[PDB]
RNA sequence: CUCGAUGUUGGAUCAGGACAUCCCGAUGGUGCAGCCGCUAUUAAAGGUUCGUUUGUUCAACGAUUAAAGUCCUACGUGAUCUGAGUUCAGACCGGAGUAAUCCAGGUCGGUUUCUAUCUACUUUCAAAUUCCUCCCUGUACGAAAGGACAAGAGAAAUAAGGCCUACUUCACAAAGCGCCUUCCCCCGUAAAUGAUAUCAUCUCAACUUAGUAUUAUACCCACACCCACCCAAGAACAGGGUUUGU
RNA sequence: GCUACCUAAGAACAGCUAAAAGAGCACACCCGUCUAUGUAGCAAAAUAGUGGGAAGAUUUAUAGGUAGAGGCGACAAACCUA
């Protein structure tokens, strides 16, 4: 009866789950774009969002430094978190990462996803774009929208 | 041939516009039904013995404790009425049963996730679609025009009601949890047999009798709690305080009806009939209606003297 | 337990060829507008994603050459430049990665 | 600004309207019976109406060892030793039978729960039932009593040395050997405190509650 | 709270309940249909090799709110007619026992402290 | 019938059924005053305790209970479990035998396999049983002792179905030790009126009453958005939500 | 070349107590008490835990000896290539 369970069961246990996400999170910070199974990326995505929040607390905060020390197994990424990633999202209150589904892995046909930090220097992902406003359906709705605004003013 | 959804082909600009457009229409439709008595209401007959009125559909918010004037503690379940309207009325001849039926819906949901036949049913009625529809058996004199809103003041404190809802589904469960079997001991030699059913039948029959308790799906079925007393009525938020617990999880839609137990028969003399009309009420009801034995929050502390 | 009797092919065909065991035809397949290859509606295009990954791999190799070893992550932002391009005003003070090719059309400079 | 622990709802899928209406009933009760600020470890005297007691009024003095529950059902446990017998009563904050809640001594302890006082010496649970209240100076920090109790010989009611309890007010050196301390560390979970997704941030929740509390006082 | 094989502590000043013995007083039967004893329920004790009825006046198991909870399982020795064996009860007992003054009038008459 | 195998005690688990009824219901008789009993008719919906010794079925005993029913089901059920007993190979004691060895004599120890092909089954009913207290009442009854029934009130236990406000194991929730709800009838006889047989007669005479329910009612009830995401829904599938599709 | 026993010549046995030890606690090592799992298994006798011994009638490497009307046996009718 998994009613209200929000944490997945992965790895060899609870501690192994954290270490698996930590390695993915450490890889995500260094490369700013990684690919992994969809479930693990979705599980890791929540931690990536909160890691930036600790970066906004500043390197002078002992609690933030301790949290960054644990989750970044490579200590060269700790200066990057507080001096590159955190200043990057100074004007953003959320949505630090985007997660998209890529075709299944060739070996085990596993559901794969790609997660990246927004604003990276890497070439952009082929983001899905909505239909253009000049399509037949959108033109009809635009005409309907104009009619309502004109009637409202009158 | 490929499937589609409402906002598949919408542009970036249109999606906020469409959401605002349909949302405003739903609020306008709900606000248009606020005066049922000024839109040619059906005749209102006085209550008679043996007459059955309609119930409501309420959402289970949660549970809250209350104390009575004798010091006893009673825990009650909060049932909030959310967008409850009468949908369809079927005559006694056409009901194929012994009584006329009145269809009631609640908890307005999105039009984009409903069937075309359902959407056009609500288009004629002029209301946004309801998540759950329940059928209430009523007498002829209790008929209510479709589209009439229903409020939690339909019930009054001191009344006993029945609540029906789908119970919490526990999935596939063994006999120990589903049927409360004793199971087998944990030690003294037991070999891979601790929660197993054991014997399922006798050797002579050579078959398992139909209706034998076996592991399977547990819960997620409709159950009814009878004789739930109504302690408090909140007219502002349309909340019914029913005694004890009701089947189902929180935020689920329940079916509230007057109790069918013989001890509570013909107790609707002082209850509104066929329902409660706030627009036609001479004096506006107070925010909260309390039972005679309920300690109100503003009341002084209990003193035995 | 062991089977009491051999199951016939007529019985086996009904189980094996049941519609529950048959492959379901997918209806969420569409042509990618950028390249013309097929893709699913909720899945990124395989051809385009490989194109981005090929360019990403080249950029990451150039990053390692400048870093020249492990634990060499810079404390400044990174900008990728191609042939015939010069750093802009907003790109001053950032690590510069140079690629010996013309900038791809789909890789818009920011 | 002290917000009572019951006003802050636990994490869950309950509709916020249920909490808002439940808070309204709590506020209307607080203007009839004054509920003073107290923490776990404070000495409280509670006067309640008992239909069978002499004078129909009962008074119990003890140390608040646990505060738990939310909404109208919030409860606190008072522990005291009377005639050599340990007695605990779990009072309800919003029960109308409660006549008065008096804070004899407002203080905090090193732990959020003092359930281990059951396994401690009787001197740490014995308080005078007629002790005069201690005056608390206004606009002063609530005193923190860093007293560490001495435990009775094992076995205890619970394995208080385990890391999950996180107890700091017990003299483990006097009662436990180094080997037992090392054995208890086998259940330590270093990753638990660094699990970011398990954090419950109620700063925005508490901000909205205070607006509701301030609005009620005006009317 | 108190069931079969449960050791109890006698809180009255009776000689039987306070005389030293190599076996602690133990509950052998609870006069309830469910077999679980609470405050105010009579049980049978095998104390000093003898069978004596007792009245439960406190237990460690949590009960309803606003009711005391004791750190020991306390009983008072009573006769078959309900008259207590002892003469003074120094240990405090719950005030909820006063709803049974029709049958426990003499038991409450020797109780010095109510909690 | 089965030895090209139909696996034995007792226990655990789950119980199906019979009524020749232990308890609860309705009646007749009494050497039935009352309170308790005895006996017979009717009734199988519901229930039928926890322990010490013994491998035990039993039995004895302790404490209870409205009662601790009698039997069938391959002495129900080991492809669910147990292996104490029993029943291999070791050994001991008594006894039989020249010995090997034997003894419904005792005694200690002693491998319990099977991945389910087929049949059957996997949410039947959503009406509840019982005890105790108060009251009636120290009344009916009776020389006294003793001591009801019916009606009414209240509080519990068990069973069934749910739930998490608090307590508790716990902590986005699942749970009980916690809380909430739980509704009809039972046919044996006892009486009128009145024929065969002009009284009488409760009638496999016509008929009337206690005396009966089409078991009442309740529950369920509309349907391609559906690629995808979420879920108090779930093994998969299905189902709910997305007006919560960067 | 397994095992039973024997022959020639080798090897191993931490720490603590007692310091005398077919002595105690306890690794390596030897054995296989009890329970669970396993039962076409990892294994034609194992795994995990718990246990007996562990300076001795100990354990063990190498070569040799005793052969079926037999060997060998601190007798279990043991063991002598499942
Ligand atoms: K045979
Ligand atoms: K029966
Ligand atoms: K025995
Ligand atoms: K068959
Ligand atoms: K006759
Ligand atoms: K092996
Ligand atoms: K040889
Ligand atoms: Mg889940
Ligand atoms: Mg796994
Ligand atoms: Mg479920
Ligand atoms: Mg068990
Ligand atoms: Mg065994
Ligand atoms: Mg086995
Ligand atoms: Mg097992
Ligand atoms: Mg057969
Ligand atoms: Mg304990
Ligand atoms: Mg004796
Ligand atoms: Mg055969
Ligand atoms: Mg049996
Ligand atoms: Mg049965
Ligand atoms: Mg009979
Ligand atoms: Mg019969
Ligand atoms: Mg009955
Ligand atoms: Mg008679
Ligand atoms: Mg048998
Ligand atoms: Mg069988
Ligand atoms: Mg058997
Ligand atoms: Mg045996
Ligand atoms: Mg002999
Ligand atoms: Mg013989
Ligand atoms: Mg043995
Ligand atoms: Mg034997
Ligand atoms: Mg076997
Ligand atoms: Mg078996
Ligand atoms: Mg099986
Ligand atoms: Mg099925
Ligand atoms: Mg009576
Ligand atoms: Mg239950
Ligand atoms: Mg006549
Ligand atoms: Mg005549
Ligand atoms: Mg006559
Ligand atoms: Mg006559
Ligand atoms: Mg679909
Ligand atoms: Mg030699
Ligand atoms: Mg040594
Ligand atoms: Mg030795
Ligand atoms: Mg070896
Ligand atoms: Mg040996
Ligand atoms: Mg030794
Ligand atoms: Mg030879
Ligand atoms: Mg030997
Ligand atoms: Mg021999
Ligand atoms: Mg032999
Ligand atoms: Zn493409």
């Amino acid at each position: 009866i998994s009613h209200g369970r929000v944490f997945r069961r992965m790895g060899l246990g609870p501690e192994s789950r954290i270490h698996l996400l930590r390695n993915l999170l450490t890889g995500l910070v260094r490369h700013e774009r990684i690919e992994a199974p969809w479930a693990r990326v979705d599980e890791m995505r929540g931690y990536a969002e909160k890691l930036i929040d600790y970066g906004k607390l500043g390197d002078t905060n002992e609690r933030a430094m301790r949290m960054a020390d644990f989750w970044l197994t490579e200590k060269d990424l700790i200066p990057k978190l507080f001096q590159v990633l955190a200043p990057r999202y100074k004007d953003q209150t959320g949505g630090y990462t985007r997660m998209l589904q890529i075709p299944n892995r060739s070996l085990d046909r596993a559901k794969m996803a790609v997660i990246e930090y927004k604003g990276n220097c890497l070439p952009p992902l082929p983001l899905p774009r909505r239909d253009s406003h000049l399509t037949l359906l959108n033109q009809l709705l635009q005409g309907l929208r104009q009619d309502l605004r004109q009637s409202q003013e009158a | 041939k490929s499937g589609t959804w409402w906002d598949e082909h919408l542009s970036e600009e249109n999606v906020p516009f469409i959401k605002q457009l349909v949302s405003d229409e739903d609020k306008a439709q709900l606000a248009s039904k606020l005066c049922p008595l000024k839109d040619e209401p059906w005749p209102i007959h006085p209550w008679e013995p043996g007459s059955f009125r309609v119930g409501l559909i309420a959402l289970k918010l949660g549970m809250m404790p209350l104390w009575t004037k004798d010091g006893q503690k009673h825990v009650v379940t909060l049932l909030q009425v959310q967008d409850c309207h009468v949908l369809k009325y079927t005559s006694k001849e056409n009901c194929n049963g012994k009584m006329a039926t009145l269809s009631v819906g609640g908890k307005t949901v999105s039009r984009f996730r409903k069937a075309t036949s359902i959407l056009e049913f609500y288009r004629e009625l002029g209301l946004p679609p309801k998540q759950t529809v329940k059928i209430f058996n009523i007498t002829d004199n209790a008929a209510i025009k479709p589209g009439t809103p229903l409020y939690a003041a339909h019930f009054r404190p001191g009344q006993y009601v029945d609540v029906t809802a789908k119970t919490i589904g526990k999935g596939f469960q063994g006999v120990m949890k589903r049927w409360g079997f004793k199971g087998q001991p944990a030690t003294h030699g037991q070999t891979k047999t601790h929660r197993r059913p054991g014997a399922v039948a006798t050797g002579d029959i050579g078959r398992v009798w139909p209706g034998t308790k076996m592991p399977g799906k547990m819960g997620n079925i409709y159950r009814t709690e009878y004789g739930l007393k109504v302690w408090r009525i909140n007219t502002k938020h349309n909340i019914i305080y029913v005694n004890g617990s009701v089947p189902g999880h929180k935020n689920c839609l329940v079916k509230v009806k007057d109790s069918k137990l013989p001890a509570y028969k013909d107790l609707g003399k002082n209850l509104p009939f066929p329902t409660y009309f706030p627009d036609g009420d001479e004096e506006e009801l107070p925010e909260d209606l309390y039972d005679e034995n309920v300690c109100q929050p503003g009341a002084p502390s209990i003193t035995f003297a | 337990a062991a089977p009491k009797n051999r199951r016939t092919i007529e019985v086996n065909r009904c189980r094996r060829r049941n519609p529950q065991k048959l492959i379901k035809v997918k209806n969420n397949i569409d042509v990618c507008p950028e390249c013309g290859h097929l893709k699913q509606k909720h899945v990124l295009c395989a051809y385009c994603y490989e194109k981005v990954c090929k360019e990403t791999a080249e950029i990451r190799r150039q990053i390692g050459k400048q870093e020249g070893g492990p634990f060499k992550a810079p404390t400044i932002e990174t900008v990728v430049l191609y042939t015939g391009e010069t750093p802009s005003e907003q790109d001053q003070g950032k690590r510069i990665i140079e690629r010996d090719r013309k900038r791809p059309s789909w890789f818009t400079q920011n | 600004r002290f917000l009572s622990p019951e006003f802050i709802p636990r994490r869950g899928r309950t509709d916020p309207l249920k909490f808002q209406i439940e808070r309204k009933d709590m506020l209307e009760r607080r203007k009839v019976l004054h509920i003073p600020e107290f923490y776990v470890g404070s000495i409280l005297r509670v006067t309640t109406a008992d239909p069978y007691a002499s004078g129909k009024i009962s008074q119990f003095l003890g140390i608040c060892i646990q505060r738990s529950g939310r909404g109208l059902g919030a409860t606190f446990i008072l522990r005291n030793v009377i005639e050599g017998q340990g007695v605990e009563i779990c009072f309800e904050l919003y029960n109308p039978r409660v006549q008065e809640i008096q804070v004899v001594k407002l203080e905090k302890r090193l732990d959020d729960s003092l359930l281990y006082l059951r396994d401690a010496l009787p001197e740490y649970s014995t308080f005078d039932v007629n002790m005069k209240p201690v005056v608390q100076e206004p606009n002063q920090k609530v005193p923190v009593n860093e007293l560490k109790v001495k435990m009775k010989p094992k076995p205890w009611s619970k394995r208080w040395e385990r890391p999950n309890f996180n107890i700091k007010g017990i003299r483990f050196d006097l009662c436990l050997t180094e080997q037992q301390m090392k054995e208890a560390q086998k259940w330590n979970q270093p990753w638990l405190e660094f699990d970011m997704m398990r954090e419950y941030d109620t700063s925005k929740i508490e901000a909205a509650i205070w607006k509701e509390i301030e609005a009620s006082k005006r009317s | 709270a108190i069931q079969k094989m449960t050791r109890v502590r006698v809180v009255d000043n009776s000689a039987l309940g306070n005389s030293p013995y190599h076996r602690a007083p133990r509950c052998i039967h609870v006069y309830k249909k469910n077999g679980v004893g609470k405050v105010g329920d009579q049980i049978l004790l095998a104390i000093k090799g003898q069978k004596k009825k007792a009245l439960i006046v406190g237990h460690c198991m949590p009960g309803p709110r606003m009711t005391p909870r004791f750190d020991s399982n306390n009983v008072v020795l009573i006769e078959d007619n309900g008259n207590p064996v002892g003469t003074r009860i120094k240990t405090p007992i719950p005030t909820s026992l006063r709803k049974r003054e029709g049958e426990y009038s003499k038991v409450l008459a020797i109780a010095q402290n109510f909690v």
